C-alpha cells in the first residue's frame, strides 16, 4: 500500500522501515515587490540547507545510497541495552530517537572516522594491483 | 513498564453473572492485547481469550465461546507515549467449576508471531461460586498480632493505616468443617478490611 | 460569577482558528542496531 | 490437560536442571512455539522464555530453552533458593491461543495463642498453633490432652509455614488441666486456668 | 503542519486522532474585538 | 549476536520548531482584483486537491496558547496593514 | 588526533591525506526588514554554489565517493616531473596546487572523458548478460 507521507509515524520501526522511499520523496519539493516573496524565499532556502545538511553527513559516511545502510561500527551496549525483536516490533521511531538523542552526536563522530578509515584502507588495496 | 490493577473479589451465586474490570496505567493501552486467564484448583491454569483494544479483535476458546463477553473502553492519553484505559470481562453461566483466581495480562509485542503473548499481569481477582452467604470476620487481638476467625466470601491486613509493615507475618487461612476460612497475622492498630461484606475494622492490640 | 466581553489583544482572533495546528521540523536521520555489517 | 510436563524434577544448588514439555502432534511441537512461565502460587506469574528461543526482558542469562521436534526443554543453570516453585509451559502460534501444561514442581536440593477474653464472652475457645520458618515443607501436627491443620505454604523468604487450630468449649476450659500442640519434634502446652 | 482531528479538544494536551497536512484550511483574517465572525464552527457540543 | 549500527534516511522523526511560513490562496482570489485584494498580490495558488494523511496510533500534545504560527500571522497582518497605506494619499494639509 | 579545520595546511601531502574528512565536514554549514538579511543570504547561497560546483565535477567524474579516489588517466609526466616520495613527504598541498594550477582545467577535461567513456563501456557488458 501507500499510506502516504509520514503514514507510519506511530508504527513499529520494522513496519516503518518499509516506507522510507515515501518520506524521502516529499522532503525537498512536494511575484512583484512584496513581503511574501522573501517569506517564501528564506523558507525555500532553508529547505535546501536542511536537505544538504543531511546529505553531506550521508556522504562523508560510508553510504551515499540514500535509503538504508549498514556500518562497521559495533553497537555499544551502553547506548540502549534493548533487544532486536523488542525495538523492531515494539517501539516507534520517535520513541527510539527519544532514547538515543543523547548519544547521536557521538555516533556521528564514529561513523565519520570509520568511513575515512575504510577509504584510506581501500586505496592501499587498489594501489598494489 | 505499566501497572495492571483489577477490581475486587466478589461472591456470586451460580447462574448469575459477574463482570471483572482491569484498569491500566503507564503505557499505550491500545498498543498491546489484553488476555484473560483463570486458575481453578481442579483443572489448572486456563486461557480463555484475548482482545485487541485498537481494532476490536477477539479470539475466545471453544469452552468459553458460549458464556463469556469481553468489552474494552477507549484510551485517555496522559503523554505522547502513555495512556490509561480499562478492560472488562463478563461471565454468565456461572458453574462451581468457575471458582478460583482470574488474571488479566498485557501483550508482549506489536508485530510478529508473539504479539498477544501475556507478559505483564495484574494482581488477580478471587471469584467464589457458592450458595452459602457472606459472613464477616471476627477479628480478635492476639495476647503477646490479630486473628481473623470466621469469614466466607480473602482478607487484607495492614497496621496503623499501613505504617508498621516491617516484621509482619500473615499466614494462610484454614478451611473448617463449616466452610469458613480463618487466618492470623503477627500505637498498634491492625486494619482488617473485608470488602465482600463491605466492612472495614481497625483493632488495637 | 458574572462574565463580560473582552478583547484588546487580537492574537486571540487567530488562536480561535490556529488552536488545531502546530509546526514540526523533520530530521529524517535515524540509526538503529541490527546484526548487519557491510563487507570490506 | 493435553500438554504434559514432568510431574516433578529436582536439582542441587549451583547445578542445572532440565524441565520437559511434551504432548500430541496437534499440540507439540511441529509448527508450534513454546513459552515458559515462573508462577508462584498466590502471586502473579512472570514470563521467562518466549518463542521457544529468546529470554524475556530483564531475565538473567541463567535460563535457556530448547525445542526439538517432539518436546521442549528448559535448562536452569546455577540454581537459587528462590527458584523452588512451579514452572508452566504453553504451546501457541500467531493466530491461536495458549494451551497450558500440567505443571512441574522444581525442588532445589543441597540447602500457640490462648483464646482472648472477648472470645470467652462469645463464648467459644479456639487455640491457635501457628507454624513458620521450616524446611522442607512436610510436617505433622498432633494434639494431646475441632482439629484442623493447613498445608505447608512457602513464605516470602523461601521458607515454609502453616497453621493448625483447635476449637474447645468453655466447660472443658475449667475441666481440663492442660492441652498440648505437637508439631513434627517441637511441642507447646497451655494450662487453661487464666 | 499537524492537525488535531479530535472533536472535543480544548487546545492543550494530547490529541488521540491526529493527522498531518501541508496547508491549513481557509482562515479569513477578520478583524473584530468582542465577537468572532465568519469563523469555524465547533463540532457537536460548543467549545470553551 | 554482536550488533551493528545501520543508518536510516526517511524516518518519521520530527521535533517542534518554528519557521517562516508562507501564504496560499485559491486561483479565484488572484482573479477578483482591480488591485482590490489587499494581500493576494503575490500569493501561491493553492493545490487543487489538498491531501490530509491520517497518522494512525499517533498521539501528539498540542498547546494553542504558546503556538507561534499565531505570532507570525498577526505580525504579518500588521505589516501588511502598514505597507498597504504607504504609497496612498497623505492628509497632512488637513487638520485645518 | 583531531587537529581541527585546516590543521594540516602546512603539512606534507601524505600527512594531510589523513584529515580529509574534517575539512569536508566544515565546508557547508560549520530577522526583520534590514540589510544584514541579504548580507547573510547572498553569502548563504554562495556557500551552496561553491559546494555544488565541486560536487557536480565529482559526480561527472568516476567518483561520487566524496573522499579519495583513483582514476584511469595516465599521469602525463610533462605536468610535474617529480617523484612519489618527493611530493607526499616533501611538499605541501598549497605548493602543489601552485605547480599544477596551469594544467588543472586540462585534467578536468580528461577525467570527464574517461568517465563518460567508462560508463558507456560498462553498459555494453551489462547488456549482453
Ligand atoms: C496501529 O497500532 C497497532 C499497535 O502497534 C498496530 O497493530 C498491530 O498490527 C499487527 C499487524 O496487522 C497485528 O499483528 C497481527 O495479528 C494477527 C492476528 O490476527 C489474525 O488472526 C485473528 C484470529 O484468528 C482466529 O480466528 C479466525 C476467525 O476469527 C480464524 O480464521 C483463525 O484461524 C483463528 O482461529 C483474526 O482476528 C485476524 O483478523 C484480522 O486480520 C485480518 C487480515 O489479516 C482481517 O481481515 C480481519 O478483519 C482482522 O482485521 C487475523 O486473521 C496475526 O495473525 C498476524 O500474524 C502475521 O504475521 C506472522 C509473522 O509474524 C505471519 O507468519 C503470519 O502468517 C501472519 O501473516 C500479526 O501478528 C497486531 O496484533 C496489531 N495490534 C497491536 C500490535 O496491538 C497497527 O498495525 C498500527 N497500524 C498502523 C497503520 O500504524
Ligand atoms: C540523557 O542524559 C541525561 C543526563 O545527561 C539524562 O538525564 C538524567 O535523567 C535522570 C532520570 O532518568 C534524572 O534523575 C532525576 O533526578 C531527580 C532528582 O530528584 C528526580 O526528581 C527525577 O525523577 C529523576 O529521577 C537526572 O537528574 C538527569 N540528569 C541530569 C544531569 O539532570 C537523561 O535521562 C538522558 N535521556 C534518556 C532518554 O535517557
Ligand atoms: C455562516 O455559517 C454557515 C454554516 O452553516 C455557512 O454555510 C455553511 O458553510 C459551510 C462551510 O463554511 C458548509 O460546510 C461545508 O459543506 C460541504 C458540502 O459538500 C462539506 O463537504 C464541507 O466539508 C463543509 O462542511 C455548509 O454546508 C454550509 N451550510 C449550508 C446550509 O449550506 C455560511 O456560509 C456562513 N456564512 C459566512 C461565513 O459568511
Ligand atoms: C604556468 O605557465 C606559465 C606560462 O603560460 C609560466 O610562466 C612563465 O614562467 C617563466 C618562469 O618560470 C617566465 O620566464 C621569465 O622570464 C622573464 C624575462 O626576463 C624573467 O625576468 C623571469 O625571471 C622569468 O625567467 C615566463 O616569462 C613565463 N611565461 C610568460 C608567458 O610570461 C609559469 O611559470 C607556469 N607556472 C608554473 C608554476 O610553472
Ligand atoms: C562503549 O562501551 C564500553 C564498554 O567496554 C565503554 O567502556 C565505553 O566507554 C563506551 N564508549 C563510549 C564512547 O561511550
Ligand atoms: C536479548 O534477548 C536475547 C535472546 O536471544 C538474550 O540472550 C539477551 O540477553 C537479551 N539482551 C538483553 C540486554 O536483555
Ligand atoms: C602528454 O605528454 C606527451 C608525451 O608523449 C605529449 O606529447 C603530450 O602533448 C602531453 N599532453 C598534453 C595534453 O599536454
Amino acid at each position: 500500500v501507500f499510506l502516504g507521507f509520514l503514514g507510519a509515524a506511530g508504527s513499529t520501526m520494522g513496519a516503518a522501515s518499509m516506507t522510507l522511499t515515501v518520506q524521502a520523496r516529499n522532503l525537498l519539493s512536494g511575484l512583484k515587490l512584496t513581503v511574501w516573496g522573501i517569506k517564501q524565499l528564506q523558507a525555500r532556502v532553508l529547505a535546501v540547507e536542511r536537505y544538504l545538511r543531511d546529505q553531506q553527513l550521508l556522504g562523508i559516511w560510508g553510504c551515499s545510497g540514500k535509503l538504508i545502510c549498514c556500518t562497521n561500527v559495533p553497537w555499544n551496549s551502553s547506548w540502549s541495552n534493548r533487544n532486536l525483536s523488542e525495538i523492531w516490533d515494539n517501539m516507534t521511531w520517535l520513541q527510539w530517537d527519544k532514547e538515543i538523542s543523547n548519544y547521536t552526536q557521538i555516533i556521528y563522530g564514529l561513523l565519520e572516522e570509520s568511513q575515512n578509515q575504510q577509504e584510506k584502507n581501500e586505496q592501499d588495496l587498489l594501489a598494489l594491483d | 513498564q505499566g501497572q495492571l490493577v483489577q477490581s475486587g473479589a466478589e461472591l456470586k451465586k451460580p447462574g448469575a453473572s459477574v463482570k471483572i474490570s482491569c484498569k491500566t496505567s503507564g503505557y499505550r493501552f491500545n498498543f498491546y492485547h489484553i488476555n484473560w486467564i483463570r486458575q481453578t484448583a481442579g483443572r489448572g491454569p486456563e486461557w480463555m481469550g484475548w482482545i485487541s483494544p485498537y481494532s476490536g479483535d477477539k479470539n475466545l476458546a471453544p469452552a468459553f465461546q458460549d458464556r463469556v463477553i469481553m468489552t474494552t473502553d477507549t484510551e485517555v492519553p496522559v503523554t505522547s507515549f502513555t495512556s490509561t484505559g480499562a478492560a472488562y470481562m463478563e461471565i454468565r453461566n456461572l458453574k462451581f467449576d468457575d471458582t478460583g483466581t482470574y488474571f488479566c495480562a498485557k501483550g508482549l509485542l506489536r508485530d510478529g508471531s508473539s504479539t498477544w503473548l501475556p507478559y505483564l499481569w495484574g494482581q488477580g481477582t478471587l471469584l467464589t461460586v457458592s450458595s452459602a452467604s457472606t459472613k464477616g470476620p471476627s477479628v480478635f487481638p492476639l495476647a503477646p498480632g490479630c486473628l481473623v476467625k470466621d469469614y466466607f466470601p480473602p482478607v487484607t491486613v495492614s497496621w496503623n493505616s499501613g505504617a508498621l509493615t516491617s516484621g509482619v507475618h500473615t499466614f494462610p487461612a484454614v478451611l473448617q468443617s463449616s466452610g469458613l476460612y480463618s487466618l492470623s497475622s503477627v500505637t498498634y492498630i491492625c486494619n482488617v478490611n473485608h470488602k465482600p461484606s463491605n466492612t472495614k475494622v481497625d483493632k488495637r492490640v | 460569577e458574572t462574565f463580560r466581553p473582552g478583547g484588546g489583544d487580537m492574537r486571540d482572533n487567530w488562536r480561535s482558528e490556529l488552536y488545531k495546528y502546530k509546526v514540526v521540523k523533520i530530521e529524517p536521520l535515524g540509526v538503529a542496531p541490527t546484526r548487519c555489517k557491510r563487507r570490506v | 490437560s493435553v500438554l504434559t510436563q514432568s510431574a516433578s524434577v529436582s536439582g542441587s544448588l549451583g547445578q542445572s536442571v532440565t524441565i520437559s514439555c511434551t504432548g500430541p502432534n496437534s499440540v507439540c511441537c511441529s509448527h508450534k512455539s513454546i513459552s515458559w512461565y515462573q508462577w508462584p502460587p498466590g502471586r502473579a506469574p512472570t514470563l521467562i522464555i518466549y518463542e521457544d528461543n529468546e529470554r524475556a526482558p530483564g531475565i538473567s542469562p541463567r535460563f535457556s530453552g530448547y525445542k526439538s521436534y517432539w518436546s521442549a526443554y528448559l535448562t536452569i543453570s546455577d540454581l537459587r533458593p528462590e527458584d523452588e516453585t512451579t514452572y508452566y509451559c504453553c504451546s501457541y502460534t500467531h493466530n491461536s491461543g495458549c494451551v497450558f501444561g500440567t505443571g512441574t514442581k522444581v525442588s532445589v536440593l543441597g540447602q500457640l495463642f490462648p483464646p482472648s477474653s472477648e472470645e470467652l464472652q462469645a463464648n467459644k475457645a479456639t487455640l491457635v498453633c501457628l507454624i513458620s520458618d521450616f524446611y522442607p515443607g512436610a510436617v505433622t501436627v498432633a494434639w494431646k490432652a475441632g482439629v484442623e491443620t493447613t498445608t505447608p505454604s512457602k513464605q516470602s523468604n523461601n521458607k515454609y509455614a502453616a497453621s493448625s487450630y483447635l476449637s474447645l468449649t468453655p466447660e472443658q476450659w475449667k475441666s481440663h488441666r492442660s492441652y498440648s500442640c505437637q508439631v513434627t519434634t517441637v511441642e507447646k502446652t497451655v494450662a487453661p486456668t487464666e | 503542519i499537524l492537525k488535531c482531528k479530535d472533536k472535543k479538544f480544548n487546545g492543550t494536551g494530547p490529541c488521540p486522532s491526529v493527522s498531518t497536512v501541508q496547508c491549513t484550511h481557509g482562515i479569513k483574517p477578520v478583524v473584530s474585538t468582542q465577537l468572532l465572525l465568519n469563523g469555524s464552527l465547533a463540532e457537536e457540543e460548543v467549545m470553551i | 549476536e554482536n550488533l551493528w549500527v545501520t543508518v536510516y534516511y526517511g524516518v518519521p522523526v520530527w521535533k517542534d520548531a518554528e519557521t517562516t511560513l508562507f501564504c496560499a490562496s485559491d486561483a479565484k482570489a488572484y482573479e477578483t482584483e482591480k488591485h482590490n485584494v489587499w494581500a493576494t498580490h503575490a500569493c501561491v495558488p493553492t493545490d487543487p486537491n489538498p491531501q490530509e494523511i491520517h497518522l494512525e496510533n499517533v498521539t501528539e500534545e498540542f498547546n494553542m496558547w504558546k503556538n507561534n504560527m499565531v505570532e507570525q500571522m498577526h505580525t504579518d497582518i500588521i505589516s501588511l496593514w502598514c505597507q498597504s497605506l504607504k504609497p496612498c494619499v497623505k492628509l497632512t494639509p488637513l487638520c485645518v
